[PDB]
């Protein structure tokens, strides 16, 4: 559930940065060397999210896989081996 | 999500795999040639959805979701006689009565800008009808000179004019090394468009799709007319879980969500296991292994030290999902991924169709797949070191102006510049994807 | 008149007692009831076609479905829990059935009335919430039929709309996956006009063409995990427990 | 393991008539392909696939490719077995008639149609799924009968590196015509002892010696005394056709009778049978097999050595007998100072369906051996190559396609292929002395 909640957490995050990245492009449409740097600092700053979460999430699912695939039964070790 | 889709045939080699796509599909969902439903009115309860592939009036008479184009209206009669009743008559398009070849990209190219209101307009009105729409099934067949060529001017047309429908192209490699010296510059200039553009496509070879035809369909007489049923099955293996759908599937977006980790190396490379269409039913858990055996491929790919990336298939048929997951344990063993990959692996379910003869399910070996490697940069090269020659030396420069302005308006030399560059970084991304380090511009971008 | 036959025969027999006939009687009776009964079941309650449409829509079976409700009710989920339109839902039930394969039973005798069991129902997860998390999707059953099927009785454990909930999450973070990476693929586009714009641009196309990926983990994730479940555990307890449920067909020659 | 018969010339035509009529009694198979049995009774009790694809339907269909140069013997046994056989895998070498009686006209039209004749037995393979081999049936001194041979060989061998491709192989007794046919011989079988899988010998001399006193004299003709070659190949492959519990297979069957990678020529004998069988013992059976008599080739030898020594008894056998029969056969063979004598022995079934079998309490059977004497078969026609192929008209007028590429293709084609048969009797010799192991085992 814990993954499940971070990745619908995830979406918010990258929508957020489509948002962003829409307006720097509607930006430019207008202004071509403007699209403020603002709007790339919280793009990146969106990012910097995306990655802190990307990693916190990398390691939760290696410790889930690693929970399934040493707790026994083929199965558990099949999903974990396929999640990787 | 799904949605009906549209298919768009840009050249007779579309047109022709049209009479094994729509024959081959009405098959599976018992309509006639005549468009008709084949199951008496006795039995009314289906299971499957023919809504995304026909039009259901109240005659029971099934209208395919397609258009089709050509500057030869044989190839296109061919197919209405073929199937009399079967297709909608205005939904076919001829160019003005006119020739080219070699040439005939920039020709196509002009058709379609000449004509990009009319076509446009049938699209739109066959669009218009419903509202679940989601995507297109295009035949660009890249070999072809007015099939790439129309098919590249209504591709870029159409991904602006819909940008939120999926456009997903279908395009197979010249057969011959010696024709190259014409169909590359189709190649770098309908593969320019088709990077840019196309939010999937599947390419193939016909030099491998000739060869397989005939090795499986074990015989010598080997045409394009009989390997055309090898690229109605891959799609209608890809189709299946839409056509016939379940719980995993049934929908572009979802795969292409599942399947393309980057919108930028969209072009998938397929494969199968013996099946029959239009005594070798072994055990699922061979079909996926044999489905990444270098002899199955539909693209001569070499599979010297295989490139990786994203994996999917199907095993068509009722099979048990512990030779699934052995099978598939094996296959991660065999086939490698990137480490900055999710070194994903996908297999579909594979629902036949209950109007198909009956056969034991455990001899269901069956089924086509695809999968996303860098081994498809070997396909663009082969063209790319024909065109990095003719275009270098200027042959046939002097002969592409037909109707287009190629040579015009000076746009010779730029049309290949451009182009060249968009190929290019295709084959560089495929390439740079290949190394672990690929993504350390934003994960260590600390 | 079933009764009026047994009578006569038990009072034939009566005078044995037992005596072994009375048996003989039963075990005629038996197999005429049962087989009598099921007939019934699959022929005026369309009992399989209620199996398979509970697997199909409760289970999730059915793609097609599934997805056609979410988009109808995309408002609705959005919405608090709190404040919704909960009669849009009788709307959004019919326009997913006609969104999907399902429309092929209600559009038919037969099986029209098994199409329209299905009815929706709120959880109350608190204030805050929204349809996203509070959307159950439940099914109405009468007996004969309640008598028979597992359901999720005012009493019971519930079991489907648990399972319901656990494969909704699933369902909810793929929609949002590919609704936004459309979205992601609506910008990643606008890479023609670019040159016009490029030393600006070329970082931030760059970080996004990554970024899609970045996304597709979380993508294949879902996927694998909820293909997982449907393709191992439920369909294999569904596929077996059909079976015992098809022994009446006489499906098997052995 | 599924086998594929391969008929080539007009010889392997016509013994696989006589081959496939066998086994269509053996296995109660009409000639139309359709099993006589009532299906009132499902089991079998045998197994037809390893020969026939048997269909879904009542549908037999051997397991064969008919070639030939002259589609009339196919078409003779086509229309015999109406249904029976699958007409798509017969080939005809149509473009040109073999120019006369040459191994290389064989040759020559094979390899022109070597693709085809090889897309026919991958389409026939395509229907096995356990492919295992193939039986080569084919005269050896026929043009198209051993250069068809000899192509099919060359394509075979290296295309299905792994599978068993046996031979039977049928000598005609040497007459005037060998000044042409030895060369034929002599140049086929310098590819079957290259290539060739364990081969067995048919000498036409003792089908004649044999047909002479067990046929309806005067028909006692060749082409007629392919019952006794059927009658070979039938027991053979009984048990697999029959299967008992103890050799199932080819690979088990040649465990013990191939010494060494050479390829072995094997001479087979066979008492007592019935054909259109009362013999009184198996001890009188072992032991009458053991003797020239019973031989279908023409060895001739009082004291000839033997190796890999192997027989066939089926019926109702007490194992007493045979246990007797083996004290004294254990006596009177001789073979090596350096291999213990081993001689196996089977005992297979009869077949459900036979019809003789409701009456037989009589047993019969077949011996294969490994004889030092095998070679006298090739004998007349090695003297005569050396004679007439040293210079004759008879070395370079009869050669086309590649072995008349040039005189010298010719020259040392025919040399060559004497040395390959020389070198087969020189070792046939060598495994006659105790020097063959004792210069082996104890140099150390
Ligand atoms: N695979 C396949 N290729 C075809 C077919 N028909 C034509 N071609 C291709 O056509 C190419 C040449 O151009 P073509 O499309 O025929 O002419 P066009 O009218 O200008 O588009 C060759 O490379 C062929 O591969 C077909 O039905 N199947
Ligand atoms: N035992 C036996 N010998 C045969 C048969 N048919 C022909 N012969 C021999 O075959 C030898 C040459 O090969 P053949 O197939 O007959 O002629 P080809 O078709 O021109 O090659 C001749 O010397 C014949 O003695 C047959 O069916 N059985």
């Amino acid at each position: 559930v814990l993954l499940l909640n971070s990745v619908y957490e995830f979406v918010k995050v990258y929508c957020n940065l489509n948002d962003i990245g829409y307006e720097i492009f509607i930006k430019m449409n207008l202004n071509d060397h403007e699209a403020s740097n603002g709007l790339l600092g919280k793009f990146n700053t969106n990012l910097k999210e995306i990655v802190s979460q990307y990693k916190n999430f990398k390691d939760r699912l290696y410790i889930f896989r690693a929970d399934l695939k040493n707790d026994g039964d083929e199965e558990l070790f099949l999903l974990s081996k396929s999640l990787r | 999500m799904g949605g009906e889709i549209i298919t768009l045939q840009a050249g007779q080699c579309g047109n022709h795999v049209g009479k094994f796509l729509w024959s081959q599909l009405a098959k599976e969902h018992a309509i006639g040639t005549d468009g008709l439903s084949q199951l008496p009115d006795s039995s009314t309860e289906r299971d499957d959805d023919t809504k995304p592939f026909f039009r259901e009036n109240s005659r029971n008479k099934f209208t395919p979701r397609a258009i089709m184009m050509d500057s030869e209206p044989s190839v296109i009669a061919d197919v209405e006689n073929t199937f009399r009743g079967f297709f909608d008559p205005r939904n076919t398009w001829v160019a003005s009565d006119g020739a080219s070849a070699g040439n005939s990209w920039a020709n196509g190219y002009d058709i379609g800008t000449r004509n990009q209101d009319d076509i446009l307009n049938k699209i739109d009105k066959e669009i218009d009808s419903t509202d679940n729409f989601e995507g297109f099934q295009l035949l660009h067949s890249v070999a072809g000179g007015t099939g790439s060529g129309l098919g590249s001017n209504l591709l870029e047309a159409l991904c602006d004019r819909y940008p939120k429908k999926i456009l997903t192209t279908y395009s197979v490699f010249p057969a011959r090394s010696s024709e190259v010296v014409v169909q590359s510059y189709n190649t770098i200039l309908a593969l320019r468009r088709l990077i840019e553009d196309s939010d999937a496509t599947v390419v193939f070879d016909n030099a491998s799709l000739l060869n397989i035809s005939g090795k499986v369909f074990r015989n010598p007489n080997i045409d394009l007319q009989h390997t055309n049923q090898l690229i109605s099955t891959i799609i209608s293996s890809v189709t299946n879980s839409i056509r016939f759908p379940s719980y995993m599937y049934s929908s572009m977006s979802s795969i292409y969500s599942t399947l393309i980790p980057s919108p930028e190396l969209h072009f998938l490379s397929p494969s199968f296991t013996p099946f029959t269409s239009d005594h070798k039913g072994h055990s699922s858990y061979d079909v996926m292994l044999d489905l990444l055996d270098p002899s199955n491929s539909l693209v001569s790919t070499a599979m010297n030290n295989p490139t990786y990336f994203n994996v999917y298939n199907t095993i068509i048929g009722n099979v048990e999902p512990r030779q699934i997951s052995r099978a598939m344990t094996k296959l991660q063993q065999r086939i490698k991924f990137p480490s900055w990959s999710s070194s994903a692996m996908h297999v579909n379910i594979g629902r036949r169709s209950p109007y198909l003869p009956l056969q034991p399910n455990e001899n269901e070996v069956s089924g086509m797949m695809l999968s996303n490697m860098s081994t498809v940069v070997n396909v663009f090269e082969n063209a790319c070191n024909t065109f990095d020659k003719v275009f270098a030396k200027g042959a046939f420069l002097n002969n592409y102006n037909v109707g287009d302005l190629f040579q015009s308006m000076q746009n010779v030399q730029d049309e290949f510049a451009e182009s060249r560059e968009v190929v290019q970084s295709l084959m560089e991304d495929y390439v740079a994807a290949e190394q672990d380090s690929y993504l350390d511009d934003v994960l260590v971008d600390d | 008149e079933f009764s009026k036959k047994y009578h006569v025969l038990y009072q034939s027999n009566s005078y044995r007692g037992i005596s072994t006939n009375f048996f003989e009687i039963i075990n005629d009776q038996y197999s005429e009831i049962v087989n009598h009964t099921n007939q019934i079941l699959n022929q005026k309650f369309h009992y399989r076609d209620v199996v398979f449409a509970l697997k199909n829509i409760l289970l999730m079976g059915k793609s097609d479905f599934m997805d056609a409700l979410i988009e109808k009710a995309n408002d609705i989920l959005a919405t608090p829990s709190d404040s919704l339109p909960n009669y849009k839902l009788t709307r959004v039930l019919q326009e997913a059935v006609q969104l999907s394969s399902l429309r092929h039973l209600m559009n038919s005798p037969r099986n029209s009335s098994v199409i329209n069991g299905l009815d929706a129902r709120v959880l109350d997860l608190g204030h805050g919430s929204v349809g996203w998390d509070v959307f159950t999707l439940d099914y109405i059953l009468y007996p004969p039929l309640s008598l028979v099927l597992n359901v999720n009785r005012p009493f019971g454990r519930k079991e489907y709309l648990r399972i319901f909930n656990f494969l909704w999450r699933f369902k909810k973070n793929n929609y949002f996956y590919q609704k936004e990476m459309l979205k992601s693929n609506d910008i990643i586009r606008s890479f023609k006009k670019i040159r016009g714009y490029n030393p600006l641009i070329r970082d931030i196309i760059n970080k996004l063409s990554r970024i899609s990926i970045l996304r597709t983990q979380f993508q294949q994730f879902n996927s694998k995990m909820e293909s997982y479940y449907l393709n191992c555990i439920i369909e294999e307890n569904f596929k077996e427990m059909t079976r015992k449920l098809q022994r009446t067909e006489n499906k098997s020659q052995n």
